[PDB]
RNA sequence: ACUAACCCCUAUACCUUCUGCAUAAUGAAUUAACUAGAAAUAACUUUGCAAGGAGAGCCAAAGCUAAGACCCCCGAAACC
């Protein structure tokens, strides 16, 4: 006899019907295909604008690291002065 | 046997069908929507994390809505979101 | 894995040496692991029994038996007890000599 | 995978034999035949 | 005419010598002897490893088995829920169900409860060094052969057979080419008419297919390419990451 | 204990051994002293004294204390200026 | 030479190897025990009636009643906070002068922990807590070799051992979050996003790599000519001018703190596909990006 | 047991040895199969033995049949008329000419 | 009795028919083919035993997760008993503690 | 054993429960079919690689991966 075809990955992105049920909610958001354009490229059809954090959600991720990482200068003035304080 | 469609899905699933299939598209989507209430028998957390002082580490928290009863004579009236609990 | 690089002086600071070249005439041959290190290990078991091994050998492993009894009988004091696997191509000796046996595969150009 | 035996004929045709002069039901049934071909043996 | 010599591209040890095998042709029934090949004395002149042999082969039957038996227990047999007669004064044995074990139509105590899976994978450089072990013993009982190419005259089935009962190949061979679509029209049509002829790409060499069929065929591309892909498990590092990640030299 | 977990299918852990005994990599267990804690004033020094050491288990206890904790707490671990980083291997150890 | 050939040879006149003779080696399958027959069949190895035979023996750790033995020692903060402290891959100066003999590591340019793990010298687990590697001063007699060298933590011998051939060591903060990038770019890069850059280190970290004793990466340069000297005055060593070697410019070469790797500014998009970089311009993005 | 097995008296046959000793064996048959793990035993045997056996016992007549077989087999006749039947299933070669040897010697 | 007094109709199998010939190719694509694939993705049957082994308890678990909410009601319920069942079994039964 | 069925001599049914049962302690009229040991934490044995093992994660002061091999059946009065 002679062999069926070797199993290949099917070559280029997969793009599911976005209004089918049974596809699951990962294969939709826009991290998906942040995954697709990395491996594909530019031939997976993916902007690469849209790869960057749009304007409206900048203002909260800056909002978070000040509120959450304070900068050097603060945070030195904050051990100098516990070691004023236990000194 | 297995069912095609998860049990969960066959209520969106006759709504593409038969006559709610013909309903008009605004409507379709305003009861497709499942927004959350504004809480009023809870107190919500108010920020995404929070330190815990037994080890001073900041976690994540949720705020988890208390289950509601409303009798059916509150259809009747305007009870502003309150009901029993 | 990247080819060691030569360097001007043997042995390496680290005491790497590479092989001797040409291989040693000898019915048996010692080859190198894919680190570029002597095979000689050291095994445990019911963590009292002591062993030493050496793996990766070809050719024969009776002349290496017989070459290292006679090179650990006079530091033991009598003659090793040693084990021969012939469809592996290991030799297993009890007690710990990995450093004298790795230095003595050394010098012998394996 | 279901398995069932079937060579129990033989093998209890190995003890019948023994007790095949006995007398009374124990030169015929199994269970009454392998107590005292034991004793006999 | 002008005889095929193939070398060795991979470097060889100092203290091992590459091992000759004959080239052959299929283009005409005496058509051997068309040159000389040389192969890695650490692929095909490795060690006759037999135990080796027998866990890879284990392992690629009963990996891939799943089994679909499986019986109710006492809980999944219809009814049975009440007791049948009271413990004492009746004057029988005592039960709870009449779909127990003990009863007859009851349920299974320790049965099959498939579906059940029998995945395990051996260590990946066992699984290679398995396919040396094999290619090992095909070069020394002298029923492996090494061609050039697998274009035939004609493409008869018959003729093929004809050409391996000339040859005393065996009763079976297994065919073995570089890429599923470089198959040659002739070998095509030939084989799939043919049962104990099979015709199957490089990717598709496995350890229990060289053992089913008595006699193996490989051609020059194929031996390089075997070559290639099995020195690459011997001298490499452990993996960081899954190789089908882009690597600085993978793929080769 | 929990051979195998109602979600994960996996071998939990007893919480009770963690917090009151320690495990160093060589497979030894440290654990203290009971009752080093109460009634000091009716004791001794020298009692007291030997009270408040740190003090290992035996074979059968230490078989008991690895059943009842998974395979998580047996790793090496490297934490920077630990205490008892000495004491994780043995040194001139026979049979 | 001669077992090889012997073994080979000794096959040609055994029958044709099939799928009908073959075994498993001896002594890899132990038979299983069935409950049955006189010797396992009688109680099947269960003893006389009662919990142990019928199954329902209690709990592990239970003593029949009395008060178990764990629970009856007192409680102690052994393992208090373990899953919050920090952890550190030990290298040893053998390990490195190790694998720059055997050229696993290139001395010619800057090693850090992206070089560390590409050489497979070692392994980090950030998912176990752990926050990069510390250089101890394990066998610093017998290492002489000049590299730049990166490491989350050093030792005063370590330093001193790295700085005695000419060399430059400098300690460096890694957050959580980048240390999983920087030991493997790759599957980073397959997910799509741009670069971040890394944390500042925490407070409590803050006096550690501010401070020139430890060469840290944020402490003032000026503070490092006199800590080398006190260095080589304690352990009797020459320092070397670097200045004057002609690999200077590669022992100078050091990344900005609030970047991964060389080169590669934070809010960079790379696409392995194509082979190429992509940058942002938005005056949004590169303000972010850059402060 | 011996109630349950008929008995016989000690003795021979024709007299045999009180003038001269007449070989009870008179015929023996082989059933080996070309192919097959339980004849290997048997196959090897007349490779190397049946031969020098046959030498060594003139009066006895040797068959081997080669037919394909799941149990060789080799069957005894004597003069008496008394046929034995002894199966060679999967057996080495030093015990079944042990056991073609106990047949020649029996009466 | 118990025992059939005729011999069994004779089974004949095709030693080279498409199946047999051809059983165990391309198990070693992932050697032979730049890994580019996994001999476990070539396993063919339930969708909760691809490449995954386990013993009954964790067979269970892993079914009632992965394609629990599609199952029939009756077999829902017979699996949640299941389940039941074998936890107590495990974790409170046998000859070893 | 015997020439010989019996006659001669010798011999206190089986399982289970108990220190101890021919026991007058339980179970069994007989035949056929059905009917009861499920798991890999550690350790042991055997391959592969080796200061590294593993087809992301995990472990490692000779270890890592893989395989083999140990954990029964029926029966309540009850509760909701
Ligand atoms: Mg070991
Ligand atoms: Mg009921
Ligand atoms: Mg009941
Ligand atoms: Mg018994």
């Amino acid at each position: 006899y002679r062999a069926r075809p070797p199993p290949r990955r099917r070559p280029g992105p997969r793009w599911p019907d976005p209004e089918d049920l049974l596809t699951p909610r990962w294969q939709l958001g826009p991290r998906y295909a942040a995954k697709q354009f990395a491996r594909y490229g530019a031939a997976s059809g993916v902007v690469p604008g849209s790869l960057w954090p749009s304007p409206e959600q900048l203002r909260e991720l800056e909002a978070e690291e000040r509120e959450w990482y304070p900068s050097l200068a603060t945070m030195q003035e904050s051990l100098r002065v516990k070691q004023l304080a236990e000194e | 046997p297995l069912h095609k469609y998860p049990v969960w899905l066959w209520k969106r699933l006759q709504l593409r069908e038969g006559i709610c299939s013909r309903l008009p598209g605004h409507y379709l989507r305003s009861l497709e929507e499942e927004r959350t209430p504004t809480p009023v028998h809870y107190r919500p957390h108010g920020a995404k994390f929070k330190i815990n002082p037994k080890n001073g580490q900041r976690e994540r928290v949720e705020d988890v809505p208390i289950p509601i009863y409303f009798p059916p004579e509150s259809q009747r009236g305007l009870w502003g979101g309150e009901g029993w609990i | 894995i990247p080819d060691p690089p030569k360097h001007e002086h043997y042995p390496t600071p680290s005491g790497w040496q590479p092989p001797r070249d040409p291989p040693p005439n000898l019915p048996y041959f010692v080859r190198r692991s894919r680190m570029h290190n002597i095979p000689v290990y050291k095994d445990i078991t019911h963590g009292n029994r002591q062993m030493t091994v050496i793996r990766k050998v070809e050719g024969d492993i009776w002349a290496l038996q017989k070459d290292v009894e006679d090179f650990l009988s006079p530091l033991l004091g009598k003659t090793p007890v040693t084990q021969v696997n012939e469809v592996t191509g290991t030799l297993r000796i009890k007690g710990y000599f990995d450093q004298e046996l790795k230095a003595w595969l050394l010098e012998k150009g394996f | 995978l279901r398995n069932r035996v079937t060579d129990r004929y033989f093998r209890i045709q190995e003890v019948l034999k023994h007790a095949r002069h006995f007398r009374g039901r124990k030169n015929r049934c199994y269970r009454l035949a392998v107590r005292t071909v034991i004793r006999a043996f | 005419p002008e005889p095929v010599l193939r070398k060795v591209e991979l470097p060889v040890p100092t203290h091992r010598r590459p091992v000759q095998a004959w080239v052959e042709s299929l283009r005409g029934f005496e058509q051997e002897r068309v040159g000389l090949a040389d192969l890695h004395p650490d692929v095909f002149a490795t060690a006759p490893r037999l135990d080796i042999l027998h866990q890879v082969a284990m392992w690629q039957k009963n990996f891939k088995r799943i089994s679909y038996a499986k019986t109710k227990t006492r809980a999944e047999v219809r009814g049975g829920g009440r007791k049948p007669w009271p413990q004492k004064g009746t004057g029988r044995a005592r039960h709870g169900s009449i779909r127990s074990p003990l009863w007859r139509g009851g349920g299974v105590a320790h049965g099959p409860r498939g579906p059940t899976s029998y995945y395990y994978m051996l260590p990946m450089k066992v699984r290679a060094l398995g396919l040396k072990v094999a290619l090992t013993v095909k070069l020394a009982q002298d029923d492996l052969h090494i061609m050039d190419s697998l274009e035939l005259p004609t493409g008869d089935p018959q003729y093929l057979t004809e050409l391996a009962h000339y040859r005393r190949w065996g009763d079976s061979v297994l065919l073995v080419d570089l890429t599923h679509e470089e198959m040659p029209q002739s070998i095509v049509e030939a084989t799939s008419r043919l049962k104990t002829f099979n015709l199957i790409p490089a990717v598709g060499l496995n350890v229990h297919s060289m053992l089913k069929h008595q006699t193996l065929v490989l051609t020059l591309p194929t031996v390089a390419f075997l070559e290639d892909k099995l020195l690459w498990q011997d001298s490499r590092y452990r993996p960081l990451y899954p190789f089908s990640l882009p690597y600085s030299d993978f793929p080769r | 204990l929990t051979y195998f977990s109602a979600r994960k299918g996996k071998r939990k852990t007893v919480k009770a051994v963690i917090d009151r005994f320690l495990r160093l990599h060589c497979g030894l267990w440290v654990r203290r002293k009971a009752g080093y804690k109460k009634k000091l004033w009716k004791k001794t020094p020298a009692r007291k004294k030997r009270l408040r050491e740190f003090v290992f288990c035996n074979k059968t206890q230490s078989k008991l204390l690895d059943k009842m904790t998974t395979s998580f707490w047996k790793r090496r671990n490297w934490y920077v200026d630990d205490p008892y980083q000495k004491y994780h291997d043995r040194t001139n150890l026979k049979v | 030479q001669g077992g090889g050939a012997r073994a080979l040879d000794l096959l040609r006149g055994l029958p044709r190897v099939s799928l009908a003779n073959l075994k498993p080696n001896p002594g890899s399958k132990k038979p299983e025990r069935r409950p049955r027959g006189r010797r396992r069949g009688r109680k099947c190895g269960r003893g006389h009636k009662g919990e142990r035979q019928r199954g329902t023996r209690p709990r592990l750790g239970f003593e029949g009643g009395q008060t178990p033995f764990y629970i009856r020692i007192p409680k102690y903060g052994f393992n208090e906070g373990h899953s919050f402290r920090r952890q550190y891959k030990p290298l040893s100066l053998n390990r490195l002068q190790y694998l720059i003999d055997l050229g696993r590591v290139d001395p010619s340019q800057p090693i850090d922990l992206t070089q560390l793990v590409n050489g497979r010298g070692v392994t980090i687990q950030p998912l176990k807590r752990d926050y990069g590697v510390q250089l101890v001063e394990e066998g610093a007699d017998t290492f002489t070799a000049k590299v730049n060298i990166e490491v989350q933590l050093a030792s005063e011998l370590a330093i001193a051992a790295i700085e005695k051939n000419g060399g430059v060591v400098t300690t460096a903060f890694y957050d959580p979050r980048s240390l999983d990038i920087v030991c493997k770019p790759v599957p980073f890069f397959l997910r799509g996003q741009p670069i971040p850059k890394r944390m500042l280190p925490p407070e409590e970290l803050v006096p550690y790599y501010t401070d020139a004793k430890n060469r840290g990466y944020l402490a003032d340069p000026a503070k490092f000519p006199e800590a080398r000297l006190e260095l080589a005055r304690k352990y009797g060593y020459i320092l070397p001018d670097i200045t004057k070697d002609e690999l200077f410019k590669m022992l100078c070469t050091r990344k900005d703190p609030r970047q991964i790797f060389f080169g590669l500014a934070p809010g960079w998009v790379v696409n392995m596909a194509d082979k190429k970089i992509l940058k942002p311009t938005d005056e949004n993005l590169l303000k972010y990006y850059t402060s | 047991t011996a109630r349950g097995t008929p008995s016989r008296f000690l003795a021979s046959v024709l007299h045999n040895g009180l003038g001269r000793y007449v070989q009870q064996l008179q015929r023996l048959s082989f059933s080996v199969s070309r192919d097959g793990a339980s004849s290997r035993g048997a196959r090897e045997f007349v490779e190397r033995e049946v031969i020098d056996f046959a030498r060594r016992n003139p009066g006895v007549v040797i068959y081997v049949n080669s037919r394909p077989c799941c149990v060789p087999r080799v069957v005894a006749e004597y003069l008496n008329g008394a046929v034995r039947e002894e199966s060679i299933h999967c057996k080495s070669v030093e015990e079944i000419s042990t056991l073609v040897q106990k047949l020649a010697d029996q009466s | 009795i118990g025992i059939r007094l005729t011999l069994p109709p004779p089974k004949v199998v095709d030693r080279w028919n498409e199946k047999r010939a051809m059983f165990g190719v391309y198990d070693n694509i992932g050697i032979l083919g730049n890994f580019e694939k996994h001999p476990k993705e070539l396993i063919r049957g339930p969708i909760w035993l691809r490449g995954w082994k386990g013993n009954e308890l964790q067979r269970c678990i892993r079914k009632r997760k992965m394609v629990g909410s599609r199952m029939f009601a009756d077999d829902l319920h017979n699996l949640n008993k299941r389940i039941r069942y074998l936890y107590k079994h495990f974790n409170r039964h046998g000859k070893f503690r």
